[PDB]
């Protein structure tokens, strides 16, 4: 009983629509909500202003894209104050499919500051229609047996895909540029080892810059066979790196793998080299093979890779429907990631490349399991940091998943499995990690089962403890009864302290209890008090309000008057309550 | 066997300090020095205060019970607090009242074979309801998914044909659609669900909870009467259930409430998937009994569901749902050989726990509902409820139910914290004053001066 309800204060812009209040985060002087647009509205994310009492919104800068999904996806890094905002309703149409996956915003120093943004777990358009351009290196440092496998290779690929819709085309690049055959020549013969049996070794230089410009320009013709409607793909393989400098501009409009083969990527740094020639994300777009005979492996992955989808990897990934920031270390999850298996996504920091990690191994009891519904970073200083995640309809019962972070030089690493035994409960729909003690290690993962039906009781939070073999059931986090279908635990947040005790305590929202309320669950020596220390009713701060509790954010508020702020989501309202040592 | 008194100066006041108190009645027992709170111990204690065993005033918590299925219908209780009062409630399964069987089925494409078997099998199924009973109606609604992306590809082409290519009679995806009202006529159900093409969608999981939401919530459309309500639900893998509309940014929750237009849920794409205790509230308030007809696969599955909606029962489909009339006649049986006694919300002053006497050969004792399996036609088991109250409560009433019937055993709920002493006649001339005379103690018409006025 340390949040002073009666000095509640309330936002809503005049045009706020049901799902204003979806997400709430408090930065500086202000709240961030994310507000995700219904019916025919886009999302959009407010700034609320602590001093003005107004909420607006926050205009998107050098952004091509906003779908109603944005607002679902807000989270904060508690160590350097980023901000990350993703909007997971990026869909196009690839011939007669259609893909959707997420756009996300990273804001390092605040809404109004420079703003970066990434396409994570983003699958290219590879239509029907391909034009396939080979560009081959033919510098003086190939032997002609290395030569001759990238030619191989180039046949190989043609071969496997010659009752296709593909058209080919090939060009040697060295210190100048030729075409070995043109898209017609491809069309008039179809046969790789005629198209090729004229190609002479240059033997001479590694001008990259001006090969790929030379067939953005005299390859892609619609003359030479090039068909417009058609996806632009081009292939670079290279046994060293550029001997010029400049620009691609003319060819960012290219599909653009590059394989980089031989001793002279051996180092990290020559193997970044190759970056600015290829697509994004380097992960899925740069190649580097240590020998010329992994040309042969190659053919799988640069080709399989490369319409009616019953079946889907990327395709339909939704990444960015959830996230979580630690120490500068980004992840979002996406749920569609191999037929709705799910997973997340490692991303990189400027968001330009990332690491997929899901299940393992791929069984069919994974499918439509939803890993990554939830993501939440358990770090730690003296053990390993790990993240969880929830797969909330695992088997229609949901998981959580344990991952360790990469140690050393090693992986990311999945060590441990927690099993939800309620079908239909939505296990692990929610997530919390806290560090009560604040001794640095994060001992507490509280799992939501916000669905869990029974015993007059809606919805469940348990505290799992980290110990040597892993996390334990030590508790449950006990909400009021008599509201069935309350979905207690859709929310949970940790206020840092409230109540000036130095240890973290606990909020859980219980939206559909009546109007809404909220729990707070006191820190105590040796974990969490299973018996709420306080219980908000909606009907109390609002009178026509609803949802009270989709979504709380607690921080130690530096301005103001009060030890900490809580900021909690309602329908078409956002509620700041303050935190008082007496009330 | 065990009394604490703190306030007693009466004897309502012993009975309500706790169910071991007892109190003395006997005139002149107390001395002159001594309180009247003597007069209250366990009753070793007042034994050996010289106190007789018919002057011992202990009350006991009694239940008055005043051809049917359920008996008795009404029962009053007088608790006093810590003390549990128990009658017995006898079922005796009657007949079987007419069938309303409305079958809801899964149309996406791997349900084309099926689709096929089914439009032929209307008069199979009211002739197969009346060799179980009589006057049996059965109607059809069918389900896909939401129509919003990943659940169908929105590519307008897609949407048109959202069946594989080379499929000429195919539908668009759709929701919910209610295709025949319950009725007896199996030419009706022939011609009606003939219409029906195969359609499709995207992703695995379906939408059949949002059907089933539609076909409780919507009675007057569907048709039930007051009868036997069946719900079979025929698909051939998972469902969809609150939560999972987040990826097609469906973030308000299903409000349980009708929204068929044009025999359509227009509205399915604003509204999220229902959670599975959502739906299994709705089933239990409109009596309506679901019957999964899944395939082998999801059989394990849908049988978790049976934990969380009592009344209802899975029967393994075939691939092309052609065994499904003897699923139907299986889970009929299951169905109706398991009994819940249970009781609507209580307040927490009162406990109800349930001992079942089973005929299969199954004793449960001290539980919070009554369960039998095995129960056979005019075969009567017992269920023993008791009832307990924590203090001396206000008259209160709470029903019984069995689940699936209408029929309810009315509970009053009466205190029983007064003593029901003797009378005074024999003893007037009473105190040596004005007052009363009231369980061998007088409470003096307020004043005068004096405990014995
Ligand atoms: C958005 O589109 C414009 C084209 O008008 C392009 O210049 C810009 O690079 C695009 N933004 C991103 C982040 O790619
Ligand atoms: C109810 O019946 C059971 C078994 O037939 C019996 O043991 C019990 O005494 C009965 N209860 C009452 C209150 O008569
Ligand atoms: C069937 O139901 C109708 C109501 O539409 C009723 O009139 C009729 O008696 C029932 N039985 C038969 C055999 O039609
Ligand atoms: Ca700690
Ligand atoms: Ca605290
Ligand atoms: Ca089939
Ligand atoms: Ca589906
Ligand atoms: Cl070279
Ligand atoms: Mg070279
Ligand atoms: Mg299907």
């Amino acid at each position: 009983y340390n949040l002073d309800v009666r000095g509640a204060r309330s936002f809503s812009p005049p045009r706020a629509g049901r799902h204003f209040g979806y997400r709430v985060l408090q930065v500086g002087n202000g709240v961030i909500v994310g507000a995700p647009g219904e019916g025919n509205s886009t999302g959009s994310l407010y700034q609320c202003q602590s001093g003005t009492g107004h909420c607006l919104p926050v205009t998107l800068r050098g952004s091509n894209y906003t779908s109603k999904y944005l607002g679902m996806t807000l989270a904060t890094d508690p160590t350097d104050g980023s901000i990350l905002a993703c909007d997971p309703g990026l869909s196009r149409t690839c011939d007669q499919n259609t893909y959707l996956s997420g756009l996300c915003y990273l804001f390092r120093q605040n809404l109004q500051g420079p703003m970066l943004q990434g396409r994570p777990g983003f699958q290219e358009c590879i239509k029907g229609n391909v034009d396939l351009v080979f560009l081959f290196d033919g510098s003086m440092s190939l032997q002609p047996d290395e030569f001759q496998k990238i030619l191989d290779f180039m046949k190989d690929v043609m071969k496997k895909l010659s009752n296709t819709s593909y058209q080919f085309a090939a060009v040697q690049f060295s210190t100048s540029y030729k075409t070995e055959f043109d898209f017609s020549d491809y069309v008039k013969w179809k046969d790789p080892d005629a198209l090729l049996k004229h190609v002479k070794h240059m033997l001479l230089l590694t001008n990259t810059f001006g090969a790929i410009n030379y067939v953005a320009t005299e390859v892609f013709r619609e003359e030479l066979g090039a068909r417009p409607d058609a996806t632009k793909v081009l292939i670079i393989i290279t046994d060293g790196e550029a001997t010029d400098s400049g620009n691609i501009d003319a060819a960012k409009d290219i599909i653009r793998y590059i394989i980089g083969i031989g001793k002279h990527f051996q180092t990290k740094e020559s193997q970044e080299t190759l970056h600015k020639f290829a697509s994004k994300p380097a992960s899925e777009f740069v190649k580097i093979l240590d020998t010329f005979e992994k040309l042969k492996d190659l053919f799988t992955e640069l080709q399989k890779k490369i319409q009616d989808l019953t079946s889907f990897n990327m395709e339909l990934s939704s990444s960015g429907i959830s996230a979580d920031l630690s120490r500068g270390h980004a992840v979002v999850g996406a749920v569609g990631a191999k037929d709705w298996a799910g997973g997340f996504l490692d991303l990189k920091a400027d968001l330009q490349d990332d690491t997929f990690i899901g299940n393992e191994p791929l069984t069919p009891e994974v499918r439509a399991g939803y890993l990554g519904y939830t993501v939440t970073w358990l770090p730690s200083r003296q053990k390993t940091s790990l993240l969880a995640s929830g797969a909330p309809r695992y088997q229609h019962m949901g998981r959580v998943l344990l991952f360790q972070e990469p140690q050393g030089g090693g992986h990311w690493s999945q060590v441990q499995t927690i099993h939800g035994t309620q079908i239909g409960s939505y296990f692990g729909g929610e997530l919390c990690g806290v560090d009560v003690d604040q001794d640095g290690e994060t001992e507490l993962l509280l799992i939501g089962a916000p669905l869990f039906y029974g015993e007059q009781r809606g919805g469940r939070v348990f505290i799992y403890q980290r110990r040597q073999l892993g996390f334990e059931e030590v508790s449950e986090l006990q909400g009021d009864p008599g509201y069935p279908l309350g979905r207690f635990g859709e929310a949970i947040t940790a206020l840092t302290d409230i109540n000036g005790d130095g240890l973290v305590d606990v909020a859980v929202g219980a939206p559909l209890e009546e109007q809404g309320a909220v729990y707070i669950f006191n820190g105590r020596h040796g974990g969490l008090s299973p018996q709420p220390s306080q219980r908000i009713e909606g009907t109390q701060v609002l009178s026509g309000i609803q949802w009270f509790g989709r979504s709380i954010h607690g921080v130690k508020d530096l301005e103001g008057d009060g030890l900490a702020d809580v900021a909690v989501g309602a329908e078409s309202q956002m509620i700041v309550l303050s935190s008082r040592p007496v009330v | 066997q065990e009394c604490t008194k703190f306030k007693v100066s009466s004897c309502r006041e012993c009975i309500e300090s706790g169910p071991g108190c007892t109190w003395c009645q006997k005139l002149n027992f107390t001395g002159p020095g001594d309180p009247d709170s003597i007069r209250c111990d366990t009753r070793p204690q007042l034994l050996m205060r010289g106190c007789a065993a018919d002057d011992i005033m202990d009350p006991t918590s009694l239940a008055e019970t005043q051809q049917k299925q359920l008996s008795p219908q009404k029962v009053t209780l007088y608790l006093r607090p810590g003390q549990a009062a128990a009658f017995n409630v006898t079922f005796r399964r009657a007949k079987g009242y007419p069938i309303d069987l409305y079958y809801l089925m899964d149309l996406s494409y791997s349900m084309l074979d099926d689709l096929r078997n089914v439009k032929k099998l209307g008069g199979d199924l009211l002739r197969a309801l009346n060799e179980i009973t009589e006057s049996g109606r059965i109607g059809f609604g069918s389900f896909v998914d939401k129509t919003v992306l990943p659940f169908v590809n929105t590519h307008p082409d897609k949407l048109r044909n959202p069946c594989p290519n080379k499929e000429k009679e195919c539908q668009p995806p759709f929701a919910f659609r209610h295709v025949l009202k319950l009725t007896n006529n199996s030419n009706q159900f022939q011609t009606e669900v003939g219409k029906q093409l195969i359609s499709g969608n995207l992703d695995a999981p379906e939408g059949g909870l949002d059907a089933m939401m539609q076909v409780a919530a919507c009675p007057e459309e569907i048709g039930w009467r007051k009868v036997t309500r069946l719900l079979v639900f025929a698909t051939d893998d998972g469902f969809h259930f609150a939560g999972d509309g987040k990826l097609g940014a469906i973030l308000t929750p299903n409000d349980g409430r009708c929204h068929l237009e044009d025999n359509l849920y227009k509205r399915s794409n604003e509204f999220d998937y229902p959670s599975v205790g959502q739906l299994a509230h709705k089933l239990a308030e409109n009596n309506i009994q679901p019957i999964f007809a899944v395939t082998s696969r999801m059989v394990k599955t849908y049988e978790k569901l049976t934990e969380i909606i009592p009344k209802s029962a899975v029967g393994e489909l075939s691939e092309d749902s052609s065994n499904v009339v003897q699923l139907i006649k299986n889970a009929y049986n299951k169905l109706s050989s398991r009994v819940f006694l249970d009781h609507n919300a209580l307040p927490d002053t009162l406990k109800v726990t349930y001992d079942s006497f089973c005929s299969n050969g199954v004793t449960h004792r001290n539980q919070p509902r009554g369960d039998c399996d095995g129960v056979q036609i005019n075969v009567p088991i017992t269920f023993q409820v008791k009832v307990t109250a924590t203090e001396c409560i206000q008259e209160q009433s709470f029903v019984i139910r069995a689940l699936g019937f209408t029929d309810i055993v009315t509970v009053q709920v009466l205190p029983q914290c007064e003593c029901r002493c003797r009378d005074q006649s024999r003893d007037r001339s009473l105190c040596h004053g004005k007052g009363f005379l009231e369980c061998g103690i007088c409470r003096c018409d307020t004043g005068y001066i004096g405990k014995n006025c």
